[PDB]
């Protein structure tokens, strides 16, 4: 959980104002929304690099490139490679990071108005975020569905095969005959209908506002739509802040007068807004417990 | 909604 500043520049200050805008609307609430940077320093290995050992199992498995992991129409045909990343990948192998604690501080303090994910991991919810509190914009592991007649399967039988050595004979729907996969979105599928039914309330929640609320984008590229939408969809006239090592999508693109750039690592912005906040203590017991 | 999950 160790953390460092990312360059000799101190972030200090720019995370001072964060917490003297939450000091000033004491009853506001945040809403996070946050992607693959959070979960880093919990050493969870990515797909698309070449030093990883799970990168080199895809390509002996003749994987074409890392993304088709996570595209409908190569599982079907080939259902190994996103077998072996599952039991890589699968939710309980980590543990959530400074900034996963961050969160779950945040609704101790009843200050949490929802956060939003792209990650698969699950660390939010594992970290003990409540489940009214997530959205998890591109699935988990926790349920499991035929992918051609939609029937329910428990997580567990899928689970059981990663056991096996070596990885065959897939799981195989009783009913009609196709692959079971767990309810991930792949690139090409849509999204669950939550996604879009929550982010309209918050976005009424945050007009009807202007305690005024903040909106926290964390380490996320803002690459895959339509999550990536979200950022330009906020109100004008509700501040964004976004705590990421470079200056991406919208924040580049359109970028607003009073729109803060924080370029630091979660861990150190977690460690430093808790510090600007006077958290320490409460922190500290959530960090040992 | 948005549409289906992908890159631009
Ligand atoms: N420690 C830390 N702190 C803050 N920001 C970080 C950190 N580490 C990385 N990052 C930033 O987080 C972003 C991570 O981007 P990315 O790897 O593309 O992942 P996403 O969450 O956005 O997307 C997931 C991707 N994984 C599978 C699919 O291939 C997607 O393209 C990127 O903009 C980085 O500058
Ligand atoms: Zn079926």
């Amino acid at each position: 959980m160790a953390s460092m500043s990312v360059s000799t520049a101190s972030t200090e200050m720019s995370v001072r104002k964060i917490a003297a805008h939450m000091k000033s609307n004491p009853n506001a609430k945040v809403i996070f929304m946050v992607g693959a940077g959070i979960s880093t320093s919990c050493g969870i290995p990515d797909f698309r690099s070449p030093g990883t050992g799970l990168y080199h199992n895809l390509a002996r498995l003749k994987l074409p490139y890392p993304e088709a992991v996570f595209d409908v129409d190569f599982f079907q045909s080939d259902p190994l490679p996103f077998y072996t990343l599952a039991k890589e990948l699968y939710p309980g192998n980590f543990r959530p990071s400074k900034f996963h604690y961050l969160l779950k501080l945040f609704q101790d303090k009843d200050v949490l108005k929802r956060v939003y994910t792209q990650n698969i991991d699950t660390l939010e919810r594992q970290a003990g975020v409540k489940d009214d509190l997530i959205i998890e914009a591109h699935g988990s592991f926790a349920h499991c569905h035929c992918i051609g007649c939609g029937k329910v399967y428990p997580p567990q039988v899928f689970k059981s095969k990663l056991a096996e050595h070596p990885i065959k004979d897939f799981v195989k729907c009783d009913v009609c005959g196709e692959l079971v996969k767990p309810a991930i979105v792949f690139f090409g599928e849509d999204l669950p209908d939550s996604f879009s039914e929550t982010w309209l309330n918050d976005s009424e929640w945050l007009r009807e506002k202007i305690q005024q609320p903040l909106v926290i984008v964390v380490g996320t590229s803002l690459a895959v739509y339509p999550f990536a939408s979200l950022p330009e969809e906020i109100p004008r006239k509700v501040k964004r802040v976004l705590c990421n090592l470079e200056t991406v999508g919208d924040f580049k693109a359109n970028k607003r007068p009073t729109d803060l750039i924080v370029h630091q690592y979660s861990d150190e912005f977690a460690e430093q807004l808790v510090e600007e906040l006077g958290w320490q203590e409460d922190f500290e017991k959530i960090l040992t417990a | 909604k948005g549409g289906a999950k992908r890159h631009r």
